[PDB]
């Protein structure tokens, strides 16, 4: 039971044709201890911006579904980054770096024409949180087949 | 039975001075026990890392005691080369320097870090200076938890 | 890079395209609800996938169309491609003296011309905002004397800046090799390099 | 949106379809039983889909139909289409004195008109109510002057309101694009847009 | 082994190919962005990949083919294929004074010569140094007289040891057989081994 | 067992072969790493595959092949096939007091003749030792006047004893059956037997 | 049931066989052992496959074969389908005083007439034991006067009872329908039903 307004209910009946955009607010993994530094990753197509942060949008490929039945069951997701970014990458495989903590909040933004339609009764009215969790993650899986494409995803998971 | 024909003898012996390399971290004049410990002889070195005492009662198993000495000392038994050969863990500054142009295409990363990696450990020991009972052995790190986020998670032990 | 055309340089001809297909690549999630609806989610991007044939090329030709592509290949730029398709050259005039307002966003550019632009573009032709590669179709138009109301099919991928500024004449879709993994080329008894085309798809 | 046809703008011929398929969608349950008997039962819905195919298209009708259809996608409206060879232009006359009774039901409209209706519908002929989007198709017909019965082939989806009125002709089928992930355009080198299709599918 | 040619030897005509096709075979890492940009990262290498295919060959020219071919596989030792499409005999001249700087890499070979060679390589030409086996094409050329630099489409997979001097023509892939798992000698009726095609890869 | 060939029995004409495919079935393991290289290794062995069709077959030239095959199958010898490819009848001479050394294994042959083999062999014609099976092509030979070695594609299944003896012409592969298991003629209304086709593999 | 020829009744003609195709299905195990050597064993059975096809058939011959086949279905008998390609009626005679020894097996059997028979078989043509279903072909054949020696295909099934008499003429395959799951019948617009085809198999 989120009350979801009843103004994102009437967009969500007619409308038929929803832009659905994630906001991925990640927090760096960190080295030797300091302030969080946050990068703002957008699964959509332009630059998603939600209340002052601008949310990147060349990343995250696909985001894994938020399974959890009535039973405490370590809920958890897995990001795809794509590995040909070599910002991501770096902040993977540096050594050094220890990322026990460091949360992640995922905002299913539902695009309207121009920018959100102002769901999420309580909050100020955004988008649905999707996952507000912590960071648990993996790494990298690279292909480079010899005889043609080859993939390389990073797969955050997170929990 | 394993008719000791099957132990390349040379790696063997490598591996165990391995084991027996000084651990100039304590110093001998502080066991109060010295002896039942399990060194002979105060005067000499006596500072070996990984100095297990073992007890196998043989009514458990082969396969469990077997592998709870390598998890004791650390390590595995490997016949890979057809040899048991008994590695243990190591550093070294002759490694094998693998590219990855070399290897194959696929190269698989999983950081298990989540679950598998702590910032303070807790042991038990059947120490001797409790006439054998159990003690605890503690540490906290302030770089690690520092590093972490200063989120309290423990590595238990015994 | 500017892929060879003949208006490049038409001393090689057969360098024209036979066959060029726009695929309208919109990766869209689909569901069929039985109550009759169908419901469909736009995320990820659309992309103008380009279909080049070619004819059989004589070996000056094909060996001006190596050059050209392998200079692409050891480069990290981006293959550009010109349709005669859709340059139909109306509009016409400057570019410099329309504004765009602060931010615009969603599949509408609302700008106003002064006194350099004269011509009204017609529904379906191409467009592109100045500052971002990727090139937008016109699906609707409306104007009022200065101002004019532009509508886009693809969403506005670049979000506005307050410079932006249209283009209209001379616009090159930034495109990318589908093919570069095998790229091959037979050269039959003929003396002529038979089959080679090329698969394009931006890279905006 | 009308999707445009000779009937809305004939400056552009050829935008008439040369060949239309209504697929009778009739999602089901079927269970081939031991016995040897077949059982049905119909759930979801009975959606009309039309699989549309164009000629040779020039240009310029295809520069207009690629405006139409992108002004459909940017958008959320349905395609409106109107199928020219079930438009006979029976019936005729005018529909706003037709009253229906309050709820009808069960694939069977019992609609009463005073003598505002000149001609009798054919067995084969689409209908449609005002108020509610699908299309149905008239499989029986009988009169007695004043009060006809009809018989529809979908099972009324939308029960009466008590102010339905029938429309007979120039009815549209509510659609939605089911081509539009990868849609190609490949132009032929005498200059004409060749083979292009449209599949479809009702959004009731 | 210099797989046999008209070349090697000409007393067996239909030895020469009658389609050779360079599959630049071109293994990377490519996403496809749901931003719309595509990123490739090259990995691995850019092997040539020749698919050779033959005439009808009489029983006598297959023989020798197969003797060669056979002690090819009986040997460790690769194939040497001499193309002849790319062997124009420009450039010309001996290339012992030809000099390269100690460490050049980065795909541009800046080469300088005395007077020694007397004529320009075209962009398109195969381009090979003599220290390693693989074969480069060029893909831009400039010249200063006596320093000219080379633009190389591969982006050199040795770097300069110092000594090293290009070849320029007479160039031979160093490349083994991928059909030697089931090889197949069909004798017509007429008395011809037809369809006798072969697929290469380099082993650089 | 010998299948029927013209040379052994002329008088059913068309049990001929009208196209004989040895088809260098050579299992082989090949891996292919990014640093450009390709690796293969060789375990199980060759067999030289002999993929057989026949014309339309009369009842009587089909009975007698009926004959012969069934002879085949409930016995256990295995088939023997004379290909004319290679029947060059070179060398000649006898065989008997040529001597090979004692144990050669290696793919490479060196033995010695002193007088009774008058005739240089050309590279590529099949070979066989006495008691193996197995039949070898030649692909290179060198003399010393006495002394000839020979090289050989497949690398000596069988080692060397000391009394191996070559045999240069009439050498028969041993071959079994491939197709037994489905074995079947259709007899169409001509009267004539068709779709008889014969693939056979080696027992060495 | 014996399917209907027009050897049984003749007033149909066209149920005679356009193609017969006996696959001689041999279900065995081979290992294509590492050695080289192909090693077989035979277990299962050696049952003979017929894939019988007809002419187009007028509507009464196949209403007759449907009343036929159809009796065959709803009973449990065997098809039994005498091949008119090995009845050469050859041998000929009375089988009564054709004696076999006790046990005989190993796919030879020895049998001795008085004088009855007056006529030597020919290889390849079938063979069959009065009281065992399956049809043997044979393979080699040899006489003395009254004992001749019969080699078989099949190894003998059934051992010798000691009281089998051979048949040589009229021998009928013991088969059952494995189209018998769906059987089509066309009736073509010219009036005949085509392509009418039976895939048989024994069940000995």
């Amino acid at each position: 039971m989120k009350k979801i307004l009843d103004s994102a209910k009437n967009y969500l009946n007619t409308h038929d044709k929803l832009k659905t955009a994630c906001l991925i607010a990640l927090e760096l993994p960190s080295s030797s201890g300091s302030a969080a530094t946050y990068i703002y990753l957008t699964d959509y197509f332009r630059d998603v911006t939600y209340n002052g942060i601008l949310y990147r949008s060349g990343k995250v490929k696909s985001i894994s579904s938020h399974k959890q039945n009535r039973q405490l069951s370590i809920g958890s997701l897995s990001f795809t980054i794509t590995g040909t970014a070599e910002d991501e990458v770096l902040k993977l495989v540096q050594n050094g770096v220890s990322f026990l903590d460091r949360g992640i909040t995922i905002h299913q933004a539902i695009i309207n024409e121009e920018g959100n339609i102002l769901p999420v009764d309580p909050d100020t009215d955004g988008p649905l949180l999707f996952f507000r969790g912590r960071i648990t993650g993996g790494g990298i899986k690279d292909n480079v087949n010899t005889s043609g494409i080859g993939t390389s995803v990073i797969t955050w998971n997170c929990s | 039975d394993i008719t000791l024909d099957q132990f390349p003898l040379q790696k063997v012996i490598s591996e165990a001075k391995i084991l027996d390399i000084i651990d100039e971290s304590y110093q001998t004049s502080w066991q109060p026990y010295w002896r039942y410990v399990g060194w002979n002889d105060p005067l000499s070195e006596n500072r070996q890392i990984v100095q297990l005492n073992t007890i196998l009662d043989t009514s458990e198993s082969v396969f469990k005691n077997v592998q709870g000495i390598l998890e004791s000392f650390g390590g595995a038994i490997n016949n890979l080369s057809g040899e048991y050969r008994i590695t243990v863990e190591k550093y070294s500054t002759n490694p094998l320097r693998i590219n990855f142009l070399d290897t194959y295409g696929d190269l698989d990363l999983s950081d298990t870090t989540g679950r598998n990696k702590f910032n303070s450990v807790q042991a038990s020991l059947v120490d001797p200076a409790l006439s054998w009972k159990t003690n605890s052995i503690t540490f906290y790190n302030s770089k690690f938890k520092e590093q972490d986020k200063g989120l309290d998670k423990k590595l238990q032990l015994s | 890079m500017r892929l060879p055309d003949p208006y490049t340089n038409p001393e090689y001809p057969g360098l024209g395209f036979e066959s060029v297909n726009l695929v309208d690549n919109d990766p869209m999630i689909r569901d069929e609800l039985p109550n009759g609806k169908v419901k469909e989610v736009k995320i990820s991007a659309q992309y103008w996938g380009i279909n080049i044939s070619y004819p059989e090329l004589f070996p000056d030709e094909y060996a001006f169309l190596d050059s050209r592509l392998l200079e692409y290949k050891r480069t990290g730029d981006y293959l550009d491609v010109l349709l005669p398709q859709y340059e139909a050259f109306r509009v016409r005039g400057d570019t410099k003296s329309v504004t765009i307002p602060a931010g615009q966003k969603g599949s509408q550019i609302i700008l106003n011309t002064n006194g350099t632009l004269t011509g009204q573009p017609k529904a379906g032709d191409l467009f592109k905002l100045s500052t971002h590669p990727k090139v937008y179709k016109i699906t609707n138009f409306s104007s009022s004397g200065n101002v004019w109301n532009i509508s886009l099919y693809p969403d506005l991928f670049i979000t506005t800046t307050g410079s932006e500024k249209p283009v209209f004449n001379g616009i090159l879709f930034r495109t990318k090799l589908m093919n570069g993994d095998s790229f091959g080329s037979t050269l039959n008894n003929n003396g002529t390099y038979s089959g080679i085309s090329l698969s394009l798809r931006e890279s905006l």
